[PDB]
């Protein structure tokens, strides 16, 4: 009728991809979250901000390319290609590093707009929202590490920078700076990482070896149509099995599948909470009971006091050509070694 | 129309057998005539170091990022 | 008045104009395409 | 019609590609 | 269902429940509103940010009256 | 006082869901003290 | 009309030079070393 | 060793001495994880969005499901449905013996590949070295991000074990 | 040396909520056992 | 037979008992507030408020009520140090003791709010069935917090009826409660400027008061009440916990960035006034000129206040502490007690060296010694083989300035090589370890641990928008779906 | 005195476990 | 000096206690209304 119904209507319309009201900020905004990242891992160089080469024309493969995040002297600038940095000029913008915040903000909107596309299509097919809060897991990754990380610290130049190896050195960097897996909150997370692939990989083995015989063929897939009243598998040979395996057992489909939703977002969001915390540097780096005890007296020893001296190594050895900005001039004398390494 | 009714018919590769060829060489010569150094700023290998500055070039300033540029990218 | 808040107004008026180029081609093409009751 | 929405991530894929194979020719 | 003193003056006020305004109603004024507002969080962002520099306004710790 | 509330309901927890809880909190008790003690 | 296993593999032998022409330039050129 | 703070000693060490991160059978069991945690959430988030009228609003979800029932306790159609707008159409398992099949390829072969990983790691064939890879016309090194990589392994390198080293390489 | 105020927030972060799970168990079979009218409900 | 997570949604269909919980929500914060602040009162110390602040006493809660005007107490001393014969009612043990009494009056009316449920104010006139007219009590609800708004701005702070905000120097040595005339510029919105909190809760003040004034009168639209569900409660709470996070990063942003909302001399400094060198740029900037001011150098560094060579100390920065570390930062290292000077460290060839500083993310640092170039020029070896820059080669002595050490001279290796080190965190104090049993490791201020909490609770509340907002929407399926 | 407390979190958990393998809500058909 | 075992002697010899005594009265109230068959008994 008005003019607001003609364009709800359009956009809902069964086509190809759905486009909603939610793709207005979705596709804008992760056509150039995604191609940002093609043409700064391909082009753009990391010469000027970290000293580094991070593109293709530098000889980088797939493994060593990166877009980069902007020097320390920019500060948490937003970096904007009209703005007192950058004055317009794209070749400038791209050099100071530009294209990482220009990454980070539209990928951040990206996933803005991909959770509320979680929620219109469910509101449409008629369904339960538990994807688009499955899917705040991720979103409490992101935010959290890519945006709150470098805005508690100095500048975004402690962010990770989007590149494969780039994000390998911002998991070395935060064990020797912050000794990251000593936080209980890594320690819930990796519960719910390993945890979560433990439960896909029973479900999936538990489901396909207790089928229905609902064919001659030998080949189980072929006998299931997706319209069928009558489940696939015999629940209470599975329980069975299990209760006198493992010696307890889910008796509910219902529980199971939620608890296949609940372990592996509580494992991201339990990590988040901790990440926040390494923002402020309130990290968890000493027993002080076993510190002042080392201290005292020169023979205790334990495997935490071994990862103590492991960090010495990496606070000192990459921290030179971690940050040129400040410029470390360390003498050869100042370093630690070991005996004879 | 379905997908793979679309690729196997010949009026499909009429058209995409002078597209891909005129689109993949264009991103052959935006690399081989040297223009890709000059939009992103990225150095060539002969510019990585020049005869004056011998250290790794960084920027040191908030606001005149643009104009310490300038200088680090003349010589 | 300054360089950055001149150059921020003429970023506004460029992020109306992305809206609006979009906007403008929305509802055009949403009057072509509507559907038979 | 779907022909903007398919090439709008092919045509810069073989754009790119055109770029990646002429840079493995690329030294020093 | 127990009158009060006090439940007597207040009752005009939830003695509506659901009335509308028919139509699209004040959803244009709003989102003029909402618009401005969007633009005023952009600004006092960037002022923040030092990315929208305002002539005579520094931000940096300043001296108060003591 | 009033009449009784018609919103009264009964609280439910099955002996499954005791055991989980029961363990949620020995293990984050577990967890937790190490950092605790310090 | 083409049959569709001929699309497949002339295109998927297209990978193969793309692919190895990319691992080639590992061992030649930038990146490698040399 | 059997503890909580001994295996970060363990993967420490093994990082400097053998730079698992590059090797790609860790990158291949990282990715059996974070899709196996994937999988998983995404499995069961669209089971228990599309379960069916069971029960009141005053008591749990859980309990319209009766054990050992013959009635499918969820509209298989209807997360198809759903998943099938999300991505696309064709990119929806509609059989759900294919669809529980998956969750069980995907981390079990991820870590199949990875257990095979410390295996070839075992026998000091370590994962790749990128170091000093790309350099200029002049011949200068240029620094990538191995390089930085480089540098937090040569930390571990000369620090685990300070005592027991004697000779300059460690060959165990 | 330890905190000494470690031991009540672990040994009340244990017994404080555990028995609280309990009591939320004990009257859930009191209501089944409450209903049910034979030789408990009284 | 509600599940134990859905205990408190009898509360949904009753509204006269969803105010007797929101007033025993309401009379526990209260009662936190109240003794908290009285645990407080217990701890503090004002023995020396220069170099023992109410910041590193670990006061979470005293610097709110300084904030706003606060200095005296019972006891009769005050935080700025001048004697009081009476402070009336509003004191320190005035406002813990009158939030407890808010407490327990805010207890005593939920008890009736929660018996006498049945009040003829929350029933529907046209049906019977309890009902709250969600947008009139928006409009009520808005036009009070308009005049709570306007009127702190209009009296509170700008002293026309009130003591007005504490403010300070831009360097942390003089702060007082003053009142505070607004800036209604574009000076108004740097945040450093105290006027631009006077002139904002006055101008949004006008606009929440007129804003009400509109949500009262004019009923909502056909299509806005079926679109966001004005018929439902929990709309209201989707919505509310939005307005909630979104209030949580900003403050946790401005007390982790400093505002002048946020004093220094509350709350202590932040990171970035030792990232920058804020304050060693300052300490020499006041030496500069003494000295272009024909003096000698131990009477130039003697003029330096103790509280400003204070903050520069890496155990003031809160990025230094832990987390499962607790209690005060005098807990740290002990109570501060003098100030022992300023070591300028020169060789045997005469250069002054300067002692290269801790940055925030390192625990451990070696001590190095650089001159004014960047040439490394002296350190504290590691390995002492091939040893090519220590201080027995180089034959570094050190010089103190002011302090309790003020003119001395330290010239062997076993000396200098313990001032070198303790010349990397900053200034160099006299502390007192054995008062708190002062483990040896840092702290955080309160700077620290506001931005860990409603920072750690605005991401958790991101999530209770999502619960509760697409429970909003998606009322009718929360049995489940249909099969047809 | 400071072990005694893990001790106990230990083998108070390994409790919790045994009675959930062995008195465990037996589940049942109709 | 105090002892530092008195904190544990007395908060758990209150709340462990206390918080028995309270469990035998919600699992009384729930018999009660286990019985009497409306709208709390299920
Ligand atoms: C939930 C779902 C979310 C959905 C995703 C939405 C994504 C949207 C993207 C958000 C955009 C945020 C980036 C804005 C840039 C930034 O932040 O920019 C940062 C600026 C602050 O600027 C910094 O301010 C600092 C303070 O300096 C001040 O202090 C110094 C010493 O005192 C000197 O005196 C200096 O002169 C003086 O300016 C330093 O100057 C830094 O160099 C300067 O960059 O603030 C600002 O723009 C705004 C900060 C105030 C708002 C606070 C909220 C945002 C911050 C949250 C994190 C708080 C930190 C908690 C860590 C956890
Ligand atoms: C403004 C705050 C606010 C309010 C008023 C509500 C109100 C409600 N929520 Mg909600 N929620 C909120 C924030 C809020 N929520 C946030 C931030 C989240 C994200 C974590 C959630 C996540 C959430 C879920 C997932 C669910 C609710 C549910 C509910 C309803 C019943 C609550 C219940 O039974 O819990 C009863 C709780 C207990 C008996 C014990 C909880 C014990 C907690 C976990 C630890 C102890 C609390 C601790 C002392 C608090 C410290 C204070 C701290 C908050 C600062 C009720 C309408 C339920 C619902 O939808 O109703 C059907 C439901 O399933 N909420
Ligand atoms: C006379 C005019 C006047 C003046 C001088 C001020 C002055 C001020 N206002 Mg105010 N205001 C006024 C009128 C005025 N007001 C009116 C009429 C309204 C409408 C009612 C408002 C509404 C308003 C709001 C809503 C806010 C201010 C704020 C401010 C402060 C700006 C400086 C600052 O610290 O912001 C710092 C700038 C920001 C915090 C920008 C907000 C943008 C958010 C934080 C972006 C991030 C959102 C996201 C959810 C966070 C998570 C993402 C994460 C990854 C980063 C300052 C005190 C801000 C304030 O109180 O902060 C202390 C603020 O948030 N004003
Ligand atoms: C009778 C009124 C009254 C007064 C005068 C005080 C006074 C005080 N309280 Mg107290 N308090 C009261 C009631 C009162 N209390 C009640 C009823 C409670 C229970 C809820 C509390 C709970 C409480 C706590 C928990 C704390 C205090 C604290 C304080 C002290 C500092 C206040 C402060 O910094 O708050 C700052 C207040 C704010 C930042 C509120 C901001 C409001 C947000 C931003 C509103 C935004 C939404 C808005 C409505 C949108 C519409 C805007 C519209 C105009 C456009 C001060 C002595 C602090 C203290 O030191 O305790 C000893 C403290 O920590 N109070
Ligand atoms: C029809 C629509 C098609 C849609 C396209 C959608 C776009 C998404 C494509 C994403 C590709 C991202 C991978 C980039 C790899 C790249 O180009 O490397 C190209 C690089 C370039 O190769 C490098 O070239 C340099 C030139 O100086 C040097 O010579 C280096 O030595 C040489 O390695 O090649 C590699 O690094 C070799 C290994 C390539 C490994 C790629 C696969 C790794 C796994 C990623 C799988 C992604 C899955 C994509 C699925 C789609
Ligand atoms: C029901 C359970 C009841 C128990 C609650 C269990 C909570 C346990 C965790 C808190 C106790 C741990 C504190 C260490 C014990 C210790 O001795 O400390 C003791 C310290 C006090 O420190 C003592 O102080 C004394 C004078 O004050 C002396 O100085 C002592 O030397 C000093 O040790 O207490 C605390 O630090 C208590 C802090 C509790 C408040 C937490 C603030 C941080 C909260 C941030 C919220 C973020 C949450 C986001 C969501 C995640
Ligand atoms: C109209 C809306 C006006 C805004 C709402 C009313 C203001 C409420 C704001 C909170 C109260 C202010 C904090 C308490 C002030 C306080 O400490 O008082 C104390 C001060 C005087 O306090 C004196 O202060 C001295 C210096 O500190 C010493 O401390 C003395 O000991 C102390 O007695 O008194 C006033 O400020 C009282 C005025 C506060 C407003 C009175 C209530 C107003 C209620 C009117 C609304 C009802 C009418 C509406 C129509 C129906
Ligand atoms: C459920 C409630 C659970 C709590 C139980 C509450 C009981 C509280 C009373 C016992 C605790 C009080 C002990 C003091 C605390 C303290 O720190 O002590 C601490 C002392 C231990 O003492 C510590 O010992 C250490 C090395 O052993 C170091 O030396 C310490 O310095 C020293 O203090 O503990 C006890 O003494 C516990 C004794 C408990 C056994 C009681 C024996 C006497 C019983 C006689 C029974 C007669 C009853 C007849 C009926 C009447
Ligand atoms: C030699 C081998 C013999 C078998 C060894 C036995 C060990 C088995 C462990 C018992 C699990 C008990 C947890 C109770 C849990 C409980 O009783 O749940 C009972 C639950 C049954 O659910 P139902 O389907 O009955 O529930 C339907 C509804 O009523 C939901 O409330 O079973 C499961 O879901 C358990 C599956 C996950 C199993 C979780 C195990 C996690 C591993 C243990 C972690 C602790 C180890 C700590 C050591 C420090
Ligand atoms: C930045 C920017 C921009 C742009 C954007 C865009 C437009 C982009 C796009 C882009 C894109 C979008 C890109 C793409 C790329 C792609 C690629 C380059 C791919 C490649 C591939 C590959 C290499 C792969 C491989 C393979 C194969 C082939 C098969 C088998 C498998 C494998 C995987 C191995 C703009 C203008 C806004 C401006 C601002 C900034
Ligand atoms: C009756 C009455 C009264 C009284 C009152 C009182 C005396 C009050 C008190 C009150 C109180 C005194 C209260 C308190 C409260 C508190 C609270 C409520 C707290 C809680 C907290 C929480 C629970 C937290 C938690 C946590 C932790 C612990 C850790 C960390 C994390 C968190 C934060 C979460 C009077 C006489 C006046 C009047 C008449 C009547
Ligand atoms: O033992 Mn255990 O860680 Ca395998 O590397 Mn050689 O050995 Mn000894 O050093 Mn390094
Ligand atoms: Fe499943």
């Amino acid at each position: 009728r008005g003019l607001f119904d003609l364009v709800d209507d359009w956009l809902k319309k069964d086509r190809f991809v759905f486009v909603g009201w939610s793709g207005l900020l979705l596709f804008p905004t992760a056509y150039l979250a995604a191609g940002g990242w093609m043409t700064g891992t391909t082009f753009v160089t990391s010469w000027y901000t970290h000293g580094l080469a991070s593109s293709y024309l530098e000889g980088c493969n797939f493994l060593t390319a990166a877009v980069s995040t902007p020097a320390n002297s920019v500060g948490h600038s937003l970096l904007l290609l009209w703005g007192p940095e950058a004055q317009g000029d794209f070749t400038r913008w791209c050099q100071i590093g530009g294209l990482w915040t220009f990454v980070a903000l539209h990928g951040a909107f990206g996933l803005i707009g991909f959770c509320l596309r979680q929620f219109e299509i469910a509101r449409l097919v008629g369904i339960r929202p538990y994807n688009a809060i499955a899917f705040s897991g991720p979103i409490a990754v992101f935010v959290s590490v890519f945006l709150l990380y470098p805005l508690g610290q100095a500048s975004w130049f402690f962010a990770p920078s989007f590149g494969v190896a780039a994000i390998f050195r911002f998991l070395l960097f935060l064990q020797g700076f912050h000794n990251w897996t000593l936080n209980p909150f890594h320690m819930m997370g990796v519960a719910g990482i390993l945890g979560g692939a433990l439960l896909c990989a029973i479900h999936g083995a538990t489901v396909e070896n207790t089928l229905f015989e609902d064919g001659d063929a030998a080949n189980t897939f072929r006998a299931f149509t997706p319209t069928q009243s009558e489940e696939t598998y015999s629940m209470v040979t599975a329980n069975r099995f299990w209760s006198q395996i493992f010696g307890v057992a889910f008796s509910n489909k219902r529980w199971l599948h939620f608890f296949m939703l609940f372990v592996p977002v509580t494992g991201l969001w339990t990590s988040s909470i901790g990440i926040v915390g390494l923002a402020l540097n309130l990290r968890a780096y000493d027993f002080v009971s076993q510190e002042l005890r080392a201290a005292e007296d020169p023979e205790f020893e334990t495997f935490y006091t071994k990862n103590h001296l492991l960090d010495e190594g990496i606070r000192a050895w990459m921290a030179a050509q971690d940050q040129p900005h400040e410029n470390f001039v360390f003498p050869e004398e100042v370093l630690p070694r070991g005996n004879a390494l | 129309r379905p997908f793979s009714d679309i690729i196997t018919s010949v009026r499909y590769w009429i058209i995409h057998s002078i597209t891909i060829p005129s689109l993949f060489v264009s991103g052959w010569l935006f690399i081989s005539t040297g223009l890709a150094y000059d939009v992103f700023g990225t150095p060539r290998p002969n510019e990585y170091f020049t005869q004056d500055r011998q250290q790794v070039p960084l920027v040191n300033d908030r606001f005149s990022a643009k104009q310490e540029l300038e200088d680090l990218t003349k010589g | 008045m300054t360089a950055s808040l001149s150059n921020f107004i003429a970023s506004l008026i460029a992020g109306g104009v992305v809206v609006g180029v979009i906007a403008i081609a929305l509802i055009v093409i949403s009057k072509s395409d509507r559907i038979l009751r | 019609f779907r022909w903007l929405a398919i090439h709008g991530l092919a045509i810069p894929t073989v754009f790119f590609l055109g770029g990646i194979t002429a840079m493995q020719f690329i030294q020093r | 269902a127990l009158r009060t003193r006090l439940g007597e003056i207040l009752r005009p006020l939830n003695a509506e429940y659901g009335k509308v305004a028919p139509g699209w109603g004040t959803t244009p004024i709003m989102g003029i509103v909402m618009l401005a507002f969007l633009i005023f969080l952009v600004i006092i962002l960037q002022i923040y940010n030092s990315s929208l520099i305002i002539e005579n306004v520094d931000v940096d710790w300043a001296n108060g009256i003591v | 006082m009033t009449g009784p509330n018609p919103n009264k309901q009964a609280v439910e927890l099955n002996r499954t869901s005791l055991y989980w809880g029961l363990l949620l909190i020995f293990v984050l008790a577990v967890l937790f003290s190490s950092y605790f003690f310090n | 009309r083409i049959p569709l296993w001929l699309v497949g593999l002339v295109g998927g032998l297209a990978v193969i030079t793309m692919l190895s022409l990319f691992f080639y330039g590992s061992y030649s050129g930038l990146g490698s070393s040399l | 060793p059997l503890g909580i703070s001994g295996t970060f000693n363990f993967m420490l060490v093994f990082q400097a001495e053998h730079n698992i991160l590059m090797h790609p059978f860790h990158m291949a069991g990282v990715a059996g994880v974070f899709g196996g945690s994937l999988f998983s959430a995404m499995h069961g988030s669209l089971v228990t969005s599309s379960l069916i009228r069971e029960t009141t609003e005053n008591e749990s979800t859980n309990y319209g499901y009766k054990f050992g029932q013959e009635e499918e306790t969820y509209n298989i159609v209807a997360a198809h449905g759903y998943f099938g707008r999300l991505i696309f159409q064709y990119a929806s398992f509609n059989n759900s013996r294919a669809l529980h099949f998956f969750l069980a390829l995907w981390p079990v072969v991820g870590i199949w590949i990875t257990s095979m990983g410390i295996s070839t790691m075992a026998f000091n064939l370590n994962g790749f070295n990128f170091n000093q890879s790309v350099v200029d016309s002049q011949g200068r090194v240029i620094n990538t991000w191995a390089d930085i990589l480089n540098r937090a392994n040569l930390g571990i390198e000369v620090m685990h074990e300070r005592n027991a080293h004697n000779f300059p390489l460690d060959l165990a | 040396e330890v905190q000494f105020g470690a031991y009540l927030a672990v040994l009340l972060g244990t017994f404080l909520p555990a028995l609280f799970l309990v009591n939320l168990f004990i009257q859930t079979e009191a209501r089944k056992a409450g209903k049910a009218g034979g030789q408990d409900s009284d | 037979a509600l599940p134990w997570y859905r205990v408190h949604t009898v509360v949904l269909n009753d509204p006269g008992r969803l105010i007797a919980v929101h007033l025993m929500h309401t009379a526990l914060v209260a009662g936190w507030a109240g003794s908290m602040a009285l645990y407080e009162l217990a701890v503090f110390d004002p023995s020396d408020p220069v170099l023992n602040p109410m910041w590193r006493q670990g006061m979470f809660v005293m610097p709110f009520m300084t904030r706003l005007g606060i200095t005296d107490s019972w006891g009769g001393w005050s935080i700025t140090g001048e004697s009081v014969s009476n402070p009336g009612i509003w004191s320190f043990e005035g406002v813990a003791l009158s939030h407890i009494i808010l407490s327990g009056m805010c207890f005593l009316a939920a008890i009736w709010h929660w018996v006498y449920w049945d009040l003829e104010l929350f029933r529907d006139p046209r049906t019977g069935e309890p009902a709250l007219d969600l947008p009139k009590i928006f409009g009520i609800h808005l036009f009070l917090s308009g005049l709570l708004c306007f009127g702190f701005g209009a009296f509170h702070v700008t002293g026309l009826f009130g003591p007005g905000i504490w403010v300070s120097d831009a360097y942390g040595i003089t702060g007082k409660v003053q009142p505070v005339a607004p800036a209604w510029g574009a000076d108004g919105f740097n945040p450093f400027n105290p006027g631009g909190i006077a002139a904002h809760h006055i101008a949004a003040g006008i606009f929440g008061i007129f804003a009400g004034i509109f949500h009262l009168t004019v009923r909502p639209p056909q299509r806005l009440y079926r679109a966001l569900r004005m018929g439902n409660i929990e709309t209201v709470l989707s919505s509310s916990i939005s307005a909630v996070f979104f209030a949580a990063f900003v403050t946790s942003g401005t007390m982790w960035y400093g505002a002048a909302a946020t004093p220094i001399e509350l709350f202590g400094p932040t990171r970035y006034q030792w990232d920058s060198g804020y304050f060693q740029q300052e300490i020499e900037r006041q030496v500069e000129t003494s000295v272009s001011e024909g003096l000698s150098e131990s009477q130039a560094w003697s003029r330096i206040p103790d509280k400003l060579a204070f903050y520069d100390y890496i155990g003031n920065n809160p990025a230094k502490g832990g987390l499962f570390r607790a209690g005060p930062m005098n807990k740290g290292d002990g109570i501060a007690e003098a100030w022992l000077g300023h070591p300028i460290f020169r060789d045997k060839e005469g250069r002054e060296l300067t002692v290269r500083r801790m940055p925030a993310f390192f625990e451990t640092f070696p001590v190095i010694l650089v001159d004014k170039d960047g040439i490394i020029r002296a350190d504290i070896p590691f390995r002492r083989a091939e040893s090519k820059y220590s201080i027995e080669q180089v034959g570094v002595t050190v010089d103190f300035y002011g302090g309790k050490l003020n003119g001395q001279t330290f010239k062997d290796a076993p000396t200098v090589k313990k001032f070198a080190r303790k010349a990397q965190l900053g200034e160099v104090f006299e502390f007192d370890r054995t008062s708190l049993e002062s483990d040896g490791v840092f702290r955080s201020s309160p700077r620290g641990w506001y931005t860990y909490g409603h920072a750690n609770f605005a991401l958790l509340f991101f999530f209770g928008h999502l619960w509760h907002g697409g429970r909003t929407i998606f009322r009718d399926v929360f049995t489940g779906i249909g099969a047809e | 005195m400071e072990a005694l407390v893990y001790t106990f979190l230990l083998i108070g958990t390994l409790m919790v476990i045994f009675f959930a393998v062995f008195f465990r809500e037996t589940p049942r058909i109709l």
